[PDB]
């Protein structure tokens, strides 16, 4: 059963699927979506954004963004991600904790926009979506796995390069 | 010294129960000494015609070897009638219920005109008594046939007090008047008058004879059995004399009970042979003496405590056995004489016998030390041990009591096949001295196992396993061709506590060689044979040796009990203990050059580490920072002695290959007050040493790893120094200006952020400022405690085979195991790996959390946790556990000195991984008393898993790693680029951390973070284990903070996202992942 595409207020469900495995005999995730606005800077016209993948990065929330730009022809004005505390990392800011400066929720992600018409777009679009995929699951627009995991996070036995961190040094010092 | 009388009074009120369990066995007692007082007298006979009379009778008659002939025994039989009154336990008034049963006293004793004055011959005076107790109890059987008591009791032939020369007749019942619930058996046995004969021929050393050996154990048998009255006598008297004697008795028997030490006898092969009325006559003797000057050691006015402390300071202080004894007489004062003879020894002028003689030199040798022991842990204020002192049984297992323990197979075939089979002698002296021949080869086998050993063990037991003290009517003795003999056992328990300083010392010296050669060097060079060698060293020192090849699987000791006992007791015996080479190549070999002819407590490869980290040391003392090292120095598993695969040089894919080391320097004012900055200010210091190292020592290799561990700080970068002898260190920088900055984080914390931001501050001072104390006091606690280090190898190897060593730390681990170095009491210190390891598997089933802490005093034996520290760690585990009462998040409580918090090395564990360790030890206890120690025993104890998980991802990295972790069934070098390292090294156990690091509130992973110690000889395949959280048991509605991966199908309910989630960890670890199950 799919055909429920409509939760209790506002979310939204937008699956896609997973590639092949080596041991496994249709393996589907889900995103929930909301949208919220404020008079602030960031947290403005944005949308919540539940049950993102592992290390969700810029440039393939890009390369969804962009398909669905070639897609549908959307007015689309996103190419930074906020407040994806993946694993765990930044719930606290010890720095500005214990600092002079540096000062001025749990597994979500805060996707913005800049205009009404890119955010009532992408809503009803995905909303449309959302409904198109819950009565034929079959051939949607998918997710294009160039591995950004492999590259982007395979770092935690690669020692740390001599002059990228002087230069790091020597600039926070000065 | 409070609550000791308590648990007495407590100790007694579980111990009473003495109306409802005696009286109708005194109403069945009372009819068992009528029926035998109706029994009727009988005339004279000779025994020529007796055979005849019990030809086909059904009764039998026992004896001893050799049987009766009447050519030299023309011998005559009376039956007379004895007057019976109660003896021992049941007349005092000191039942114990067992579910076993104990026994229960009477009454036989003999005329004077029914036999002659001289007993002193050939046995036939127990002949007369067996003939005695035949008729007896064939009228007792007819009395059966005609009192209609057939259906329910049953009579049996047996072995009084596991002698096979006192039998006696024993009634227990077998499924108003049928009885099952209190202790079962009754006996009958015998008493010979109290004035027999003349003053010279009760010494024990006298003899009269066949062919002048000495009989000991003849002439305080049938004293023993002529003398059971006069200790009632004197024992009423005392009884008269003090108040304290029923509750001094009942706690020194069980006492004795729970450490087995059973009045049976030490002889024939049983830990035992001293028991509770040998203790309270002692006790007795000691009231009314023990001083050379006549002091009453015991006044006899006060409490049952006091005197319990004083009788066994008296026979833990003064030595029984090798010099001399206190004796004493009744009719009553005690002195010192200073005779040894080789025999615990107590001596009397009322009965002139030797009670302990029914006990051996060897059992009395461990009693004492046990009566030591347990004045080490009675005179000690601080604790309170009445639980170690008088609850548990530290016999019932077979191997928390002894350290090591062969099987002595001896297939000899029969009694006439001894001759070429047994390899000692078997003649008139030795079994006139030694009455049976099960006795006499254990005393043999106890005498060259202490020959063969010495100074190598502390002390030994002998036990033949399988013996049976009970046969029944149609055999005349136990004839049952068991094991390979017709003798009283199967096979032989040799069993060992070893002094541990001298395992392995591959020498055992012998006398210096002189011209004219002593007698002891002729004795050794008989003992040895072809193995003796005459010797020098390296300081010109002549000797007699023999020298043993020392390896990793196989310990000396099984080798020199192997050749001592093929040479001198047998030559087809079998001797093996296969659970010591189990565990001992379950320890990972090292690939080292002759590493499996190396022992198990050699410590060199750690020794190695520490000289080129003492190298490493010396060069970056030498150089010069701006601010200059205040201290370096090491604080890693293999520099507290206690990695699994030992390092060998060059060996990437050991997650222990980089040792953690730290340094601090000056206490500089200049330090940046922000923490980033700090960490960015001490890894510049770390990058000038760095430069510098790399300019003038091009010989080391070094790069850079950014720390993760201590958590919301991403700048702590750490080098790693790559040394030409083959190792790896993780160098960081302590400041003064740490936990001042992290204190006033705690402070300055938002007000629901003060737990996490004290989780951050755990894991910084368990990492940087305990972690040094902690490896100060285990590297010089090891050296001490000698099997720590392997028995702590192969526990960790137990932890991740069932993987529970991502989530309980090392250091944990570490104080787990070193509870039963530090404080091994009511046991002894482990001598032996398994003593070691399954110590720790007992204790960590046995101990409960809540009720109480661990405190444990890392100190040598013989800097102590004192009675205000000990107060006060009670005082904040008793605030832990009333603020929070059933152990929701901390759950092991352990602390010493360099702790008295507690908290801080069992932070973040989770409660199925603590419940885990707990069942999973108690399924081990209740598994090895359910089959004990056997070789697929061990093999199931360290088979990994297979119990209620609910996922298994199945892993293989592309190569295997064990020829580049060292574990042989090769790497020497350092490539060009320090990122090869990567792909050479695993990834799985920090990539099930980020899993455990992001699910953390909806499931908790694994894995076995060494792959190959136990994945295979290949040494390739991992397991991750998940398991859901117990509020996920349902289908919730969507909240914004309950943290979860969802499926909804309805509008309401959502569920585990599970065939995504585990895919995309299928896809984070595709190359190293191949295969999943759900349960």
């Amino acid at each position: 059963i799919e055909d429920i595409s409509a939760m209790k207020n506002g979310f939204i469900v937008v699956p896609f699927k997973l590639p092949d495995h080596k041991a496994l005999p249709a393996s589907l995730h889900f995103m929930f979506a909301k949208r919220h606005q404020s008079s602030n800077s960031n947290e403005s016209d944005c949308l919540f954004l539940v049950n993102l993948p592992l290390l969700s990065n810029i440039e393939h929330m890009k390369k969804f963004v962009g398909q669905l730009c070639g897609k549908y022809d959307t007015v689309s004005h996103v190419e930074e991600l906020l407040y994806n505390d993946e694993f765990g990392l930044h719930e606290v800011d010890l720095s500005a904790l214990t600092s002079d400066l540096m000062s001025s929720p749990r597994n979500t992600a805060l996707l913005k926009f800049v205009d009404a018409a890119s955010i009532n777009n992408c809503w009803n679009a995905l909303k449309k979506y959302s409904n198109l995929h819950a009565k034929h699951p079959n051939e949607l627009f998918e997710w294009t796995y160039t591995t950004p995991s492999f590259t982007t996070f395979v770092n935690f036995y690669k020692p740390l390069d001599i002059d990228y961190l002087k230069e790091d040094i020597h600039t926070h010092m000065a | 010294s409070n609550i000791f009388k308590l648990q007495i009074d407590e100790l007694l009120e579980q111990v009473k129960l003495k109306q409802k369990h005696v009286l109708k066995v005194e109403k069945f007692l009372h009819k068992l000494y009528d029926i035998l007082q109706e029994i009727p007298d009988w005339e004279e006979k000779s025994l020529a015609e007796v055979d005849s009379f019990f030809k086909n009778k059904i009764v039998s008659v026992p004896f001893v070897d050799p049987k009766p002939i009447p050519q030299n025994t023309n011998y005559k039989f009376n039956y007379k009638k004895p007057d019976i009154s109660l003896i021992g336990s049941f007349a005092l008034k000191a039942g114990i219920y067992q579910p076993n049963g104990s026994s229960i006293d009477t009454l036989l004793t003999m005329p004077k005109e029914l036999f002659e004055k001289k007993d002193f011959l050939n046995f036939r005076c127990l002949h007369k008594r067996s003939v005695y107790l035949a008729y007896l109890t064939h009228h007792l059987l007819i009395l059966l046939k005609k009192d209609k008591l057939d259906s329910f009791l049953q009579l049996e032939y047996s072995y009084f007090d596991n002698d096979p020369l006192l039998p006696i007749l024993r009634i227990s019942c077998s499924k108003d008047y049928n009885f099952y619930k209190t202790r079962f058996s009754i006996n009958l046995l015998i008493g010979f008058p109290y004035k027999v004969f003349e003053p010279k021929k009760l010494l024990p050393n006298r003899n009269c004879i066949r062919i002048l050996p000495a009989t000991p154990l003849y002439n305080f048998s049938v004293l023993s059995s002529s003398t059971h009255e006069n200790y009632l006598k004197y024992l009423y008297k005392t009884k008269k004399q003090t108040e304290s004697f029923v509750e001094a008795t009942v706690l020194g028997r069980l006492w004795l009970q729970q450490r087995g030490f059973s009045s049976n006898m030490s002889h024939s092969g049983s830990l035992g042979g001293f028991g509770t009325f040998e203790f309270t006559i002692l006790m007795a003797a000691l009231l009314n003496g023990g001083g050379i000057n006549s002091n009453k050691i015991l006044l006899h006015g006060f409490s049952s405590y006091q005197l319990f402390k004083g009788v066994i300071k008296y026979l833990a202080t003064m030595d029984l056995c090798h010099d001399g004894h206190l004796q004493f007489h009744s009719n009553p004062a005690s002195k010192y004489i200073d005779e040894g003879f080789q025999t615990p020894t107590l001596f009397d002028k009322s009965t002139k016998v030797n009670i302990l003689t029914k006990m051996t030199v060897s059992s009395y040798q461990i009693l004492k030390e046990y009566a030591g022991e347990t004045l080490r842990m009675l005179n000690n204020v601080v604790q309170d041990q009445f639980s170690n002192i008088f609850l548990t049984n530290i016999s019932r297992f077979d191997n928390l009591k002894y350290d090591l323990c062969y099987d002595v197979q001896l297939p000899l075939g029969k009694y006439n096949n001894l001759e070429t089979s047994l390899a000692a002698t078997f003649g008139s002296m030795e079994r006139v001295k030694f009455i049976t021949l099960e006795n006499f080869l254990a005393h043999k086998i106890t005498n060259v196992a202490r020959y063969a050993l010495g100074d190598r063990i502390k002390y030994i037991q002998i036990e033949m396993v399988g013996q049976k003290s009970d046969f029944p009517i149609t055999k005349r003795k136990v004839y049952s061709n068991t094991g390979g003999n017709h003798f009283n056992f199967d096979f032989v328990r040799v069993k060992l506590i070893v002094n541990p300083s001298e395992c392995d010392k591959l020498v055992t010296k012998g006398p210096a060689h002189s011209e004219t050669m002593s007698t002891e060097a002729a004795v050794f060079k008989n003992f040895w044979g072809i193995k003796s060698s005459l010797r020098r060293f390296k300081d010109g020192s002549i000797t007699h040796c023999c020298v043993w090849s020392t390896s990793s699987s196989e310990p000396i000791i099984s080798s020199i009990v192997n050749f001592a006992l093929q040479k001198h007791v047998s030559k087809k015996a079998q001797i093996s203990n296969e659970t010591i080479k189990k565990f001992h190549n379950f320890l990972p070999l090292p690939n080292l050059p002759s590493s499996a002819k190396t022992s198990v407590l050699n410590l060199s490869s750690f020794f190695n580490l520490k000289k080129s980290f003492d190298d490493l040391y010396k060069i970056i003392f030498q150089m010069k920072l701006p601010l200059s090292v205040k201290s370096i120095l090491p604080v890693g598993s293999a520099f507290r002695y206690t990695s699994l695969c030992q390092p060998v040089p060059f060996a990437y894919s050991d997650p222990d290959f980089f040792q953690d080391v730290i340094l601090e320097f000056e206490t500089s004012p200049k330090w940046p007050d922000e923490i980033t900055s700090l960490e960015k200010a001490k890894t510049a210091f770390l990058l000038k040493i760095q430069e510098e190292l790399s300019a003038n020592s091009s010989t080391y290799r070094s790069f850079f790893s950014r720390d993760e561990s201590i958590p919301y700080n991403l700048e702590i970068v750490t080098l790693n120094i790559l040394t030409p002898e083959g190792y790896g260190f993780k160098f960081r920088v302590l400041t003064e200006r740490d936990e001042i900055l992290y204190l006033r984080a705690i402070a300055n914390a938002r007000n629901e952020l003060k737990p996490e931001l004290e989780a951050t501050f755990l894991k910084f001072t368990a990492k940087y400022l305990a972690s040094v104390r902690h490896t100060r006091t285990l590297e010089n606690i090891s050296h001490s405690y000698q099997f720590y280090s392997p028995v702590v190898r192969l526990f960790k190897r137990w932890l991740d085979t069932h993987l529970l060593l991502g989530h309980i730390t090392d250091e944990l681990a570490e104080l787990i195991a070193i509870k039963p170095f530090v404080d091994p009491a009511p046991y002894f210190i482990p001598g032996s790996l398994e003593n070691g390891f399954l110590k720790v598997l007992k204790f960590i089933s046995q101990w409960n959390w809540k009720d109480d802490p661990l405190i444990l005093d890392l100190v040598k034996p013989e800097e102590r946790l004192t009675l205000a520290q000990y107060k006060g760690i009670q005082m904040n585990f008793t605030n832990l556990r009333n603020s929070d009462p059933n152990g929701t998040h901390l759950q092991f409580f352990v602390a010493s000195k360099n702790d008295p918090s507690g908290i801080l090395y069992s932070s973040g564990i989770p409660l199925p991984i603590a419940t885990r360790l707990t069942a999973l030890a108690k399924v081990a206890v209740n598994l090895l008393q359910t089959h004990g120690l056997n070789q697929q025993t061990i093999n199931l104890l360290f088979t990994p898993g297979l119990k209620d998980y609910d996922f298994v991802v199945d892993l293989r990295t592309p190569i295997g790693l064990k020829s580049s972790c060292g574990i042989l069934s090769a790497p020497s070098n350092f490539p060009e680029n320090l990122n090869d390292l990567s792909e050479k090294m695993d990834p799985t156990y920090q990539l099930v951390k980020y899993l455990n690091l992001k699910y953390k509130n909806s499931l908790i992973l694994s894995s076995r973070k060494y792959i190959g110690v136990n994945g295979g000889e290949k040494g390739d395949k991992n397991v991750i284990t998940g398991l859901i959280k117990p509020l996920f048991k349902g289908a919730h509605k969507f909240r914004v903070n309950l943290d979860c991966n969802v499926k909804p199908v309805d509008d309401e309910n959502v569920i585990l996202n599970k065939e995504a989630i585990f895919h995309e960890i299928a896809a984070f670890g595709n190359d190293m992942v191949i295969n999943f199950e759900t349960d």
